[PDB]
């Protein structure tokens, strides 16, 4: 019996579940059950997440009545399958998404219960619309604390994903628990879907926005590029020979040649490229 | 009866006192300036129901 | 791949942010921030941000534990205080005065005319006056006819107590003097009245106590 | 010519800052 | 013919602390420099500072700068080609007999 | 005696302080009182300590007390006017006040 280089499964469900049950509950942690299958000694899989009516403080969260936990699982078992409870999750918001004192004591309550029980983090705070910042650990126990708790017989839980954060390991890593790593599994079907949610039908395509603003467009966007090019003049003739990284300081300010003037060229080409394209085919399809 | 004077400081103990500041203006929808009344100026949002 | 680079960069705000002030720049992305925790810095700025919103000394965001510059404000945000907000017309109409045609018409002219008729200034070479100072004994209408143009004017108006600005601590009384002029700078054509300059404008000297 | 005088008192500022990655539980 | 110098110099300058020590310097740094100058003044010390009434209380940072301006003065000029000019209303109230 | 609720009573001489503003914030918070409850009684016996009448450029204490002086000359006709708000005042002398007061 030994650990491994493990990892943690997702489904694309569970995810959204995350963050939007904790943005809704932001300024406390919120808290949930997390629902999945041990596929293998090696790796575990989540695929549903629920969470249950709480009560918290400032400072604390409690769930409320067990009358509500087995009432839900037995209700899910009906419809779709059976299934298994992997571990939980709760936020930290706008902290350093590391196990508190009181999240780490409900963890030797969970992993008496069953071995691989994992502890997730979440943070809907310190994440961007470019990526989301999760998180998701394992306790360890103190009495092995000189003998080894992995085996490491590769690389992929060792360098790869980062190396542990400054303000994580200054509660935990790797003091009495391990980090684990997270990858994404995505079935063909909703791929396929997750791809095209962007876009619209024909009649989108197929607009003439209105002529009448479309040359008042024009007309405003021109008559500032006339202004533009009157300051062009005077800065480009200009040039104080002052070794231009203190023409790099005395342009932070209110000065904006050569900037404006390759922004707005830019938008009165694609607006007039597209209007004329568009009123092109128009003509050529219909009739 | 005296024990439930012990619970109810039992409840009591792990309450947190709040800052009290002032709203200065609304910059957007969940962010709000504010300001602490003994100095700075911080930028803060609500929770969901307010 | 730079694209998504710039927008992975926006996780550093995340809306524990204190304020401070933009003072000045050193070199290429490094510069001086007053922040209003009373101190002084020297800080690192991000490459995101826009340079054009520079010297105002502009409300400025900067980070908690590190302090960075991170975010540019809206000029008009680090106030404290503000203008004639939306109905607080003092209802006095401007024939609500009885008998006062020199000087409803001189100081009428001496607000709104140079905001069109400026340049007959120079032509003459008057100078245009910035200020105007009124006086007399005490109630001969020096209030109601600043209070009656209050209610037939369109622009910004600012009201100003005499002696607000005298807070115990250190140096609070100037703070206040810029953060009224930025806010008459920012908005639009706007008139600032300061009544009651007698409790500041005093003639004596510098009594070191 | 003879007159006496009074006082007054400025007060300065007062500011504090940390590191900030105490928890405030301990409890429970 | 000579450099003209106006020094206005009010007050704005009088609460000048840290770098009250030095406005004289360099402006008679930049008389003896640029021509035969001459260094117009008016009433702005009187209205700073006369003598030691505001004296062992505080100093007040203006009689201060004034003996620096009697410092110069006592240093070496002759003149040697500079003259200073001063014009003052409210006569009675400096400190002349010294500086007769 | 008849309202017992909405009756404002000062002293008039307990206004002052050690600090340099901290005796108009006083003023400010009273008449911002008077203004949430809409039919206040402002009383202040004994003006003679803060009224005075005026001093040519005095001690620098004199310029607290008139600075404190003027944000009623403020706050009395001003800008904002007042609505219900009345002002009971007693002395044992008038002749040693502000005639702008
Ligand atoms: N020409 C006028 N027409 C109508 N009412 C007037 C006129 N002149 C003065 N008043 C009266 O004077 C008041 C206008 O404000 P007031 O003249 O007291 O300001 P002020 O001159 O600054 O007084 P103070 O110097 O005492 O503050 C109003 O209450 C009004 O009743
Ligand atoms: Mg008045």
């Amino acid at each position: 019996a030994v650990d491994t280089a493990e990892q943690v499964y997702i489904s694309s469900l569970a995810l959204l579940k995350m963050l939007k049950h904790g943005r809704a509950g932001v300024p406390m942690e919120v808290m949930g059950l997390m629902l999945g299958e041990f596929v293998d000694d090696y790796t575990v899989r989540v695929i549903d997440v629920f969470a249950m009516p709480q009560s918290g403080t400032g400072v604390s969260v409690e769930a409320v009545d067990p009358v509500f936990q087995a009432k839900m699982l037995d209700m899910l078992k009906q419809t779709g399958r059976p299934e298994m409870v992997v571990g939980w999750y709760h936020s930290h918001p706008g902290f350093g998404c590391w196990l508190s004192g009181v999240d780490i004591n409900t963890q030797q309550s969970f992993e008496a219960l069953s071995e691989r029980a994992v502890a997730v983090v979440v943070d809907p705070i310190q994440s961007v619309k470019g990526k989301v910042v999760i998180d998701a650990f394992r306790l360890i126990n103190a009495n092995m604390m000189v003998l080894g708790h992995e085996p490491r017989q590769t690389t992929s839980n060792l360098g790869h994903l980062n190396k542990p954060s400054i303000q994580a390991l200054i509660h935990g890593l790797n003091r009495h628990y391990y980090s684990i790593t997270i990858n994404y599994r995505k079935n063909e079907l909703e791929q396929k879907m997750l791809l095209n949610l962007h876009k619209k039908s024909w009649m989108e395509g197929l607009t003439l926005q209105d002529y009448s603003e479309h040359c008042k467009h024009n007309e405003s966007v021109v008559k500032e590029m006339l202004e533009l090019a009157k300051n062009y003049n005077k800065a480009v003739e200009e040039e104080d020979k002052m070794t231009p990284e203190q023409l790099a300081i005395k342009n932070v300010g209110k000065q904006d040649p050569k900037r404006h003037l390759e922004e707005h060229v830019d938008v009165l080409m694609t607006s007039n490229i597209v209007q004329c394209l568009a009123a092109m085919l128009d003509t050529v399809v219909f009739k | 009866k005296q024990y439930e004077k012990s619970e109810n400081d039992l409840k009591a103990l792990q309450s947190v006192g709040q800052i009290v500041g002032e709203v200065l203006k609304q910059l957007t929808e969940e962010k709000f300036i504010v300001k602490a009344t003994n100095g700075p100026r911080y930028v803060v949002g609500c929770r969901r129901q307010l | 791949e730079f694209l998504h680079a710039q927008e992975e960069v926006k996780r550093i705000q995340s809306i524990p942010l204190v304020i401070g002030q933009f003072l000045e720049a050193v070199d290429q992305n490094t510069a001086i921030v007053g922040s209003t925790t009373g101190s002084n810095y020297y800080v690192r700025i991000l490459s995101t941000i826009d340079r054009e919103l520079l010297k105002p000394n502009a409300s400025v965001a900067l980070h908690k534990h590190s302090n960075a510059l991170v975010d540019v404000l809206p000029p008009e945000a680090d106030s404290s205080i503000m203008m004639l907000t939306s109905d607080q017309k003092p209802d006095v109409m401007y024939a609500d005065i009885g008998g006062m045609d020199i000087q409803k018409q001189e100081v009428r002219e001496a607000v709104e005319l140079p905001l069109t008729h400026f340049e007959l200034y120079k032509q003459i070479g008057i100078d245009p006056p910035r200020g105007v100072l009124m006086y007399g004994p005490p109630g001969c209408g020096k209030t109601m006819l600043a209070k009656a143009v209050a209610h037939h004017t369109t622009a910004a108006f600012i009201r100003v107590v005499g002696s607000e600005f005298v807070q115990k601590y250190l140096g609070e009384g100037p703070r206040m003097v810029r953060d009224v002029f930025r806010l008459a700078k920012e908005n639009a054509p706007a008139i600032i009245f300061i009544d009651e300059i007698d409790a500041i404008a005093t003639k004596r000297f510098d009594a070191q106590t | 010519x003879x007159x006496x005088x009074x006082x007054x008192x400025x007060x300065x500022x007062x500011x504090x800052x940390x590191x900030x990655x105490x928890x405030x539980k301990x409890x429970x | 013919d000579c450099t003209f110098i106006r020094v206005s110099g009010s007050e704005l300058v009088q609460k000048f602390i840290g770098e009250g020590a030095r406005m004289v310097r360099e402006l008679f740094v930049m008389a003896r420099e640029h021509a035969p100058s001459i260094i117009f003044m008016d009433e702005i010390d009187s209205i700073g500072s006369s003598r030691l009434e505001g004296g062992s209380g505080g100093d007040s940072e203006v009689q201060r700068t004034m003996l620096e301006l009697l410092n110069q003065l006592d240093g070496f000029e002759a003149t040697k080609n500079i003259k200073v000019i001063m014009a003052t209303n409210r006569i009675d109230i400096l400190d002349s007999a010294l500086l007769r | 005696s008849q309202l017992d609720c909405n009756f404002l009573k000062v002293v008039s001489s307990s206004i002052v302080d050690k600090y340099i503003g901290e005796s108009a914030r006083l003023i400010r918070e009273m008449f911002n009182y008077a203004r949430d409850h809409q039919p206040c009684i402002i009383f202040m016996d004994e003006i003679d300590a803060i009224g005075g009448r005026r001093f040519s450029e005095g001690t620098s204490a004199d310029r607290e007390i008139q600075r404190t002086l003027m944000e009623l000359l403020n706050q009395m006709d001003g800008f904002d006017t007042l609505h219900r708000v009345k002002m009971i005042m007693a002395t044992n002398r008038p002749d040693t006040l502000d005639p702008a007061l």
